[PDB]
């Protein structure tokens, strides 16, 4: 079973939004753990890089505590870069 | 280590000893 | 980890090895102590002499068959002589030389060989086992590992059967010692050093290490005892207080230390 | 700039199809040209592998001469496999 | 001889800084990745003339 | 340092040595490298070979 | 098998002998982390080297 | 020396040998591409061979 | 001593002997396949050799 990466991207995103959810108020600080858990769910190429780093980084970088939303709708179409290294 | 046991390749000079010594036993007896 | 992330616990200190994972989930202070991933063996019996290894070279036969020559020559001669002497001489004469070329050649193979070097040199023999932990940073070091030498060794060790790994540090070097060192134990650089420096000091850390990390005490993200605990490790650090540490607890007491 | 796999998938699949419809009713043949061209232009994760690898073998063994549109549709949102190897 | 004292260089980042969680997990990242050890190996021993 | 504190800049990367007092200041990342202070001298051209 | 071996080791006096010699001078930096490692050191030997 | 270096020799009768004695019996599978190989071959040696 | 390092072997092994000394320099053809298959590969040694 082939993974295709760019749906690995689109279910990168939409689980760590999805994780992001349940922590309200504290988004910012388990981009992580979130991210973590993506990772998990839609597999990675490479473990270390996970599912979409560049949208990981995005994330962590831009989130802010209550500004999940926009955020994610704003880090969601970013580049993931390399995802094998 | 790889423990030698040299002992077939020194027989040749061993039988050149044994050789020699008959040779010898044979000037011995032909002297006397 | 769990107990901090979960705030059943505080802080955690103990030998809790930085990894990313782990620094996704918690904090860590800055490393109080540096370890890296090691290979601990049986260190090798330093001499069985007896007597024996001098008639090692030279074959019992060989032996057997100077002394029958010997007594041959003694009872040719009581029986012209010359070429019995000359004769003798040629034959004791490539003898010694026999003895001294093939003991220089047991003494030069003795120093010429050694055992291991690197990790690359465990990865390139299967003569000698070796493994690690059931779990802990180690292995998933190994696992998530893209390195080449790596990636083949943790091959190895997830294909090998019987299965090289171990519940328990002590059941690991307690097989190192019982395999007569056919089995080689991956192990941090600090408990290696320890169990090195603790008796019966059979074992034995070969070459440098794999990678190179650190310890580090973790404190839950946000929480307010990141910050002192961080400082306080720089203070500890700077003002010499964790090698006086170690060295109490590692060499100083130290029976074979 | 960075690279983003999915943006090379889609970029992969365009440039392939727009690639062979120039070699219209020889298309069977030029299958592997216009996807090594595709790779150049999109660029690639892995040089060998390509921009997108389950796109160009479901191309491969589908595209019949003049079938290609059908081909295409059909095969542009297969799975990429992993770009790494 | 052996060193007197064991520390480390660091990426050094203003307190309150964005950039700074993302520079420390990357550096974990080519930390574990073996970039930092190949990168040294690259700028001090690999063209080591001195055998 | 007093770039990073002032804002003249927004990251420093250099063989920076992390220390308590400027631990105080700014923020360090996980240390990239590793050392310590050693001893360098002058290597001796022979070895006496003795009898 | 001496001879076969040519095995050569090179000896160091490390860091506690050279607190106890005036024969070779020694020195650091003008300033940074070094000079205050020395500087704040308040073991033995450290100490000694710095006075 | 060469006792410590020893040494490995590596004998070679290759196929004509095989052509040029009935000493040693020599054959192939029931089946397969070798044995239809040898049938198939106009080359003297591995003619005779096969006959 | 001498005669022995004469019988002694080992100069040259692999490829990978290539990638561990600096000493022997090493080079393919300016185009064509050799120099585009260490170009296009992943393998470490080939991979450090192309570097
Ligand atoms: C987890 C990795 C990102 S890493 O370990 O941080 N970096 C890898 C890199 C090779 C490295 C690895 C380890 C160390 C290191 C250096 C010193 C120490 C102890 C002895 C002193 N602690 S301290 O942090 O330097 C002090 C000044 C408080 C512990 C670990 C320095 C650099
Ligand atoms: C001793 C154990 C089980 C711990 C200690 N450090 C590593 C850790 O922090 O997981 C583990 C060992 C290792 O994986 O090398
Ligand atoms: C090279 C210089 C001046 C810097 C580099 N690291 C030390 C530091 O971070 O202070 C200094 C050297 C030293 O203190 O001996
Ligand atoms: C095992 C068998 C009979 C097969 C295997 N390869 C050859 C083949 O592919 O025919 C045959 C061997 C042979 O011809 O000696
Ligand atoms: C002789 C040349 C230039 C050709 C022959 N085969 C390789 C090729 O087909 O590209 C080239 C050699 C090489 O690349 O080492």
């Amino acid at each position: 079973g082939p993974a295709d990466c760019c749906r690995m991207k689109e279910c990168c995103t939409d689980r760590v939004n999805e994780c992001l959810q349940r922590y309200s108020g504290r988004e910012d600080k388990f981009v992580s753990f979130c991210y973590q858990e993506a990772t998990v769910t839609c597999g990675s190429f490479n473990e270390i890089v996970g599912c979409c780093y560049g949208y990981q980084m995005c994330m962590i970088r831009v989130v802010k505590p209550n500004s999940l939303s926009g955020a994610h709708e704003a880090c969601k179409t970013v580049s993931c870069g390399n995802p094998c290294a | 280590k790889t423990s030698a046991l040299s002992l077939s390749n020194v027989a040749g000079v061993f039988y050149i000893l044994v050789g020699g010594l008959g040779l010898a036993m044979l000037v011995a007896l032909i002297e006397f | 980890v769990g107990e901090l992330v979960y705030g059943k616990a505080d802080i955690a200190i103990a030998p809790l090895t930085i990894t990313l994972v782990r620094e996704e989930v918690i904090d860590f202070s800055k490393p109080f102590m540096s370890l890296g991933i090691s290979i601990m063996i049986k260190k090798p019996q330093k001499s069985k002499p007896g007597v024996f290894s001098f008639l090692d070279p030279l074959a019992y036969e060989i032996w057997m068959c100077i002394v029958f020559a010997y007594i041959g020559v003694s009872v040719v001669l009581f029986l012209s002589g010359r070429i019995v002497g000359g004769v003798w001489w040629f034959f004791t004469l490539i003898i010694i030389s026999s003895y001294t070329a093939n003991l220089a050649a047991f003494l030069t193979v003795e120093r010429m060989v050694s055992p291991i070097e690197s990790a690359e040199d465990l990865s390139k023999q299967t003569e000698i086992a070796y493994g690690t932990l059931d779990s802990g940073s180690t292995k998933e070091f190994f696992r998530r590992s893209k390195i080449a030498v790596f990636d083949k060794m943790w091959t190895y060790m997830r294909s090998a059967e019987p299965s090289v790994f171990v519940r328990t540090t002590a059941e690991g070097v307690a097989r190192v010692r019982k395999s007569k060192g056919k089995y080689a134990y991956l192990l941090e650089s600090t408990m290696n050093e320890y169990i090195e420096q603790r008796k019966p000091c059979d074992t034995m850390k070969v070459g440098g290490n794999l990678d190179s990390k650190g310890y580090g005490i973790a404190t839950p993200k946000g929480s307010s005892l990141g910050t002192p605990v961080n400082l306080a490790v720089l203070k500890l650090s700077e003002q010499g207080v964790l090698d006086k540490l170690k060295n109490k607890w590692w060499y100083d007491k130290g029976e074979c230390g």
